[PDB]
RNA sequence: GCUAAACCUAGCCCCAAACCCACUCCACCUUACUACCAGACAACCUUAGCCAAACCAUUUACCCAAAUAAAGUAUAGGCGAUAGAAAUUGAAACCUGGCGCAAUAGAUAUAGUACCGCAAGGGAAAGAUGAAAAAUUAUAACCAAGCAUAAUAUAGCAAGGACUAACCCCUAUACCUUCUGCAUAAUGAAUUAACUAGAAAUAACUUUGCAAGGAGAGCCAAAGCUAAGACCCCCGAAACCAGACGAGCUACCUAAGAACAGCUAAAAGAGCACACCCGUCUAUGUAGCAAAAUAGUGGGAAGAUUUAUAGGUAGAGGCGACAAACCUA
RNA sequence: CCUCCGCAUAAGCCUGCGUCAGAUUAAAACACUGAACUGACAAUUAACAGCCCAAUAUCUACAAUCAACCAACAAGUCAUUAUUACCCUCACUGUCAACCCAACACAGGCAUGCUCAUAAGGAAAGGUUAAAAAAAGUAAAAGGAACUCGGCAAAUCUUACCCC
């Protein structure tokens, strides 16, 4: 390609324009409604016991009579606490091994230098 | 453009985005990394463009200028001083033209020299009370300004000529924004004359 | 626009109008034989026929007659070093045709290699290399193998 | 690695976290009380020390509870301190035979009661011990209001208790006007309790129901920042003008 | 065995699966009882392209443009730039009323006008 | 039973310094000579002091 | 000298401290990686089993409240292999490492990647020059198992005694083990490199220290008490329970379809016979084309026949025109 | 020379003998260069089958087998009415191939239509000599089961008796 930098320049220019218009929209929404993130939702717990942010899909009929939305469960049920504890222990082991690696690197740096 | 580098990639003079770099260490070999001095960004006094001096080596006590700096392994090169010998053009029946190539050096082997007396002198970072941050000497108390080096854009602004697809300057700095309580969509709709009579009914969100 | 949640249209609602679109079409030269009226493009995976017609008649203002698109599946067989398949990004090519019977060909952006400006940081090295090649290539088989440096 | 807190303190940690920490003090105390119930399926020992035969030496004795099971039919109705006992029974009352498993079931009598505080009849599959406790407590309302949460072992009992407490606290007209003397006599008969309104609403609720109620009370739609901005602006202009 | 690591496209299922999968295309209508498509003209995204006749602005900026500091455009700056002068003007004379604020651009609800911000009725 | 041969290299020096870089080469000489000196034809005959 | 041998770093295990996290836009409960439509039913339950008592039917620490002495005391226990407290003096806040290792070790990990089954799941080796590879230089070579350089020369468990010289002269039945007796024609072995197999109490022995007292609370004592040293293997089965998975091959059932030339067609769960369903025999191979094949001689082929699609019946069972046949070789 | 094959539909990962450079090394059971390859170029555009049906009440016993004689039994594969509301319209999934399941480029297996051999498609043989042995094919002066436990491949074309 003769000049590939022009493509990246146009890309970052359009990204900056998108960021500017999004910031303007957010400022106008805060000055009018006063709530961040135009996509509504709430913190709901799924079956896997993970605290995720469920996004609304915007339906026509309400939720108390829908057939497909009622099949979407939102409860942990006492059988995922063990899996959550095991995941927490695994992440704790990961963090401890990372801290041990950092300490070993610091010791090597202090020993050689 | 944006390629993810390995966590233990060896920097060997050549930039990561080159054919020789991909030929040297392809993403398949994980050789022993080289531990370097953990130098911060505020203590890095030597730049690219200022004159330096080789401490020891095959030609100690000589002066020279730096043309490229490396912050990953603290590698600096001198403008045709501590160099060796190699060959550029090499074929299967004829090769020659010996062109010397520079060799990188460490920060412990390079000291900054003041242009007043041309002598090696340790330079510290003394924050001036005027506002800016420059380099002040230690045993001499002298100031060494930042060397003027061309940026990586490869173009100087003292002779730039605006092209066909390049705008001027009196239009990019023209105050045309009017702060109001109107969205961009409705504004560009009412500015072009687009009207709408019907409204939007009630909708749920779940 | 792509990757944007579309508003739910109600029976009798306003017209769905988009201002800042997020579509990137690519004019690709046809590989096989094609007539003079059929033009081949490349639209993203989130674009239909009427959307392409409006995009071509609103910006470029090109009279479009018919649009026939299809999905192209990229290759997936190239293996890396750790024995893993490499997935190629897919795309959707288009085949639009003009309306007023106009003709359109694909010019070349390349036959113009007449450039020889002043080169000091690139052409000088090549000039030195070719001069050395012309001055060194002077072997003599009658010598046998003795160097041609000693004048004695 | 090792944990900082034991595995039996995570419930207390979650209660002391954030959303579960905004609960009132009385509700948290009633939840963390944890008191042993009354012996039903076993006779408790008299004194803490019992003189056993064969050897003239005193030894300390203790009364251990019986792990009983509570089916949802117990939570729906009003049962006593009994339930399902999933234990084991030998053959001919001897340990030198076969160890079989036997599960006892209480007796259910579908009767009909009449609450004086609520003035409404309910059909509850009552047993025998519950009827005995009602007869000893001189009515159903007294049996419901005197027995604590560890004695009903049912959700309907706690709901009835909370309803009676709210009716006695709010002083809401139970029956109807034209005869306030009956309502006055009913309120005077049940005057040895009178739990305040701010504490009677959190009696018998579970953890999930309490969290839901606290979230509904602490809902509050986000107020637009325009009002706060104009308030700060008018305050600043008044401060810069009056000086 | 069959593949597992690859995603589920539209070239894997039999005759009963080609159709309901798709490639994420946005529907602009529905179907009827005669195997026909009822396309609604109010569901297709209409591209609004303004006129580009007298527009003197190139997509590339010249290198002679001076740089400046970068700062986000928060809501407080827009408020103090738009509504603050009008409020100060109407209060300095003696006619401001904290009961009505609909004359400054504030809307108590979003169900009155068309382009709502919190539910976002406009596409992009 | 699935191994191949590695080590893929070439023995030829191509161009790579000036391909998208900001560091040139500081030479110390040139290609050939500036102007070729033409000695006199009677140099061997007049190899004395002067004539 | 070819084959090929070593070059340390991703880090790996446990301590002390600290409580650790989860939306950039879109998609994720139906055929997850799918924008858009009318019955809201879905958790609340003694775990079991192996082993031991030389069997085994009672029994067998595992129960999640900090040490110790009491104390392995009273007790429970086919009163036996074992289990086991309580009452009681009491329990000094804060400091950043390895008398552990370096790719057959240490997490399996560069990774839960390839590969196997529809499925749960199982699951392995990787990377070595250099300050300057923008130094493609000339060197640093030298050691195991396999080879040429440099084949054999009569005789003999490959060995010893020897002489001026390999053979020629004499003697001499490989290695560990269940076994009285093994090279026996019993068991194991092609080599090299890495790895792999004696962990511990009461009572005993020796040597310091103190002493009718010893011992850093508790215990012992008619020469005792404290401390130290010294000591007791590895691998290899059929069986049982608990939590999840399978009728896409095969057994049965259900709903909608398809298949069967021609002749004799006696009206037919008729005959010969294409395609088709199964395979009685010969010959070929058993590391083959194939972890069940090749041609005919074979029975049926208008019906108790075969088949494309979708669903259901699964182990204390499913199914069964009953072979203890089948339930992914 | 074979065609006991091929072309489409049904099921199936989806780019798997088109071009270019490398073809020094690497996979062809050896070579050319290519069905056991590295990177770049783009194929397939629907009309084919799907993506389906606004409700309230009500209606549907005289098969198919040329369906016209006759004849049945296993008693059977197809249909509407009254009312209310609705005149915006052509979007989406694939159209390549020498291909699937068996660890494979396997003498194994796969549902329907088309001429049941043709207009589809491929090569039992690398060369040299004719060792022994083995396997697959034609027949033989006289006997035609006298060899073998038994008619065990084979071709003639084959009757009667007994048990179940
Ligand atoms: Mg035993
Ligand atoms: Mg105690
Ligand atoms: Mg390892
Ligand atoms: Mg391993
Ligand atoms: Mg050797
Ligand atoms: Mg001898
Ligand atoms: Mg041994
Ligand atoms: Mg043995
Ligand atoms: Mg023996
Ligand atoms: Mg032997
Ligand atoms: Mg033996
Ligand atoms: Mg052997
Ligand atoms: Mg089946
Ligand atoms: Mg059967
Ligand atoms: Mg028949
Ligand atoms: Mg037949
Ligand atoms: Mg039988
Ligand atoms: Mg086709
Ligand atoms: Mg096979
Ligand atoms: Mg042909
Ligand atoms: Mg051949
Ligand atoms: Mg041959
Ligand atoms: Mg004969
Ligand atoms: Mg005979
Ligand atoms: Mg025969």
């Amino acid at each position: 390609m003769p000049s590939p930098e022009r493509l990246d320049k146009v890309v970052d220019s359009m990204d900056a324009l998108d960021k500017v218009v999004q910031e303007r929209e957010d400022a106008l929404r805060l000055l009018q409604t006063g709530q961040e993130r135009a996509r509504p939702g709430a913190w709901r717990r799924d079956i896997f016991g993970r605290i995720i942010w469920h996004k609304f899909k915007q339906w026509v009929i309400p939720w108390h009579l829908n057939k497909r939305y009622n099949r979407k469960r939102f409860f942990a049920l006492p059988y995922v606490d063990h899996f959550l504890r095991l995941e927490r222990e695994k992440r704790a082991r990961i963090k401890a091994r990372k801290e041990n690696l950092e300490r070993k690197k610091a010791k090597i740096l202090l020993k050689k230098f | 453009s944006k390629v993810t580098l390995p966590p233990h990639y060896r920097y060997g003079m050549s930039p990561p985005g080159s054919v020789a770099d991909k030929r040297k260490n392809p993403p398949w070999i994980r050789r022993r990394p080289v531990v370097v001095e953990p130098i911060s960004d505020e203590d890095w006094y030597l730049f690219c463009g200022d004159t330096v001096e080789i401490l020891e080596g095959k030609d100690a006590g000589k002066q020279g200028k730096v043309v490229q700096v490396i912050r990953q392994r603290n590698w600096v090169v001198v403008g045709g001083l501590n160099t060796h010998y190699r060959y550029i053009g090499k074929t299967m029946d004829y090769r020659g033209t010996m062109i010397p190539s520079e060799a990188p050096l460490l920060h412990r082997q390079v000291k900054l020299v003041d242009p007043m007396d041309r002598k090696p002198t340790e330079i510290e970072w003394r924050f001036t009370e005027a506002g800016e941050r420059v380099r002040v000497s230690t045993r001499s108390g002298r100031i060494i300004p930042k060397p003027e080096f061309p940026r990586a854009d490869g173009i100087v602004p003292e002779t730039w000529i605006d092209g066909p697809k390049d705008t001027s300057v009196e239009d990019a700095l023209e105050r045309t924004y009017v702060p109001c309580l109107k969205t961009l969509q409705e504004e560009v709709m009412e500015a072009m004359g687009i009207k709408e009579t019907r409204k939007y009914k009630k909708v749920y969100w779940y | 626009a792509r990757n944007v949640v579309y508003p739910l249209y109600r029976l009798g609602g306003p017209q769905l109008r988009v201002f800042r679109t997020n579509f990137f079409i690519q004019l690709v030269r046809p590989g096989v034989a094609q007539p003079e009226d059929t033009v081949q493009f490349r639209i993203p995976m989130e674009m239909t026929r009427v959307d392409l017609r409006n995009y071509l008649e609103g910006i470029y203002n090109v009279p479009v007659a018919a649009v026939r698109t299809r999905v192209q599946h990229g290759s997936n067989k190239r293996r890396d070093h750790r024995n893993v398949r490499i997935k190629k990004p897919d795309y959707k090519v288009a085949y639009v045709q003009l309306a007023h019977g106009q003709t359109f060909t694909f010019p070349d952006l390349f036959p113009e290699k007449d450039e020889s400006p002043e080169g000091s940081a690139a052409d000088d090295l090549y000039s030195m290399l070719e001069e050395e090649r012309q001055q060194r290539q002077s072997s003599d088989p009658r010598r046998g193998g003795v160097p041609s440096w000693f004048g004695l | 690695p090792l944990h900082k807190y034991p595995v039996w303190l995570w419930k207390r940690l979650q209660l002391r976290e954030g959303i579960c920490s905004r609960l009132p003090g009385h509700y948290l105390r009633s939840l963390e009380e944890e008191r042993t119930p009354t012996p039903v399926h076993y006779r408790p020992h008299g004194a803490k020390f019992k003189i056993n035969p064969k050897n003239g030496q005193r030894e300390r004795v203790e009364d251990v509870p019986i792990p009983i099971y509570f089916p949802p039919e117990s939570q729906r109705g009003l049962w006593g301190g009994e339930g399902w006992i999933l234990g084991q029974i030998y053959a001919n009352n001897d340990k030198l035979s076969k160890r079989l498993k036997k599960v006892w079931k209480p007796q259910l009598f579908e009767r009909e009661f009449y609450s004086e505080i609520l003035d409404k009849k309910f059909t509850v599959t009552v047993t025998m011990r519950t009827l005995d406790l009602i007869d000893e407590a001189y009515g159903l309302d007294f049996y419901i209001l005197k027995a604590s949460g560890e004695d009903l072992c049912s959700k309907f009992g706690m709901d009835l208790k909370r309803g009676m407490l709210l009716r006695l606290a709010r002083q809401d007209p139970q029956l109807h006007p034209e005869d306030p003397e009956r309502r006055a006599a009913i309120y005077d008969k049940y005057k040895e309790f009178a739990i305040p309104e701010e504490e009677a609403e959190w009696v018998g609720l579970t953890l999930e129901e309490a969290i839901e109620k606290q979230r509904l009370l602490e809902e509050k739609d986000p107020v637009p920042l325009f009002k706060i901005y104009v308030a700060e602006l008018i305050q600043q202009l008044q401060q810069q003008a009056l000086s | 065995g069959a593949d597992r690591m690859s995603k589920w496209t539209s070239k894997r299922g039999p005759r009963s699966f080609r159709g309901r999968k798709g490639r994420g295309a946005k529907g602009i209508g529905f179907l009827t009882s005669g195997w026909r498509f009822v396309q609604i003209k109010e569901m297709v995204p209409e591209f609004v392209v303004p006129d580009l006749t007298g527009f003197k602005l190139k997509p590339y900026v010249s290198y002679l443009a001076p740089e400046s500091e970068e700062t986000p455009l928060t809501a407080a700056q827009l408020f103090s730039e738009a509504v603050a002068p009008a409020i100060e003007k109407d209060f300095k004379d003696g006619t401001f009323d904290p009961d009505n604020l609909e004359k400054y651009g504030f809307e108590p609800t979003q169900e009155g006008k068309l382009f709502q911000l919190y539910p976002r009725n406009f596409l992009r | 039973t699935e191994k191949e041969f590695m080590q893929h290299a070439r023995k030829a020096g191509l161009v790579i310094p000036p391909e998208k870089s900001d560091r040139s080469i500081h030479l110390a000489c040139t290609a050939g000579i500036f102007d070729a000196y033409v000695p006199p034809e009677g140099d061997a005959r007049i190899s004395s002091l002067s004539k």
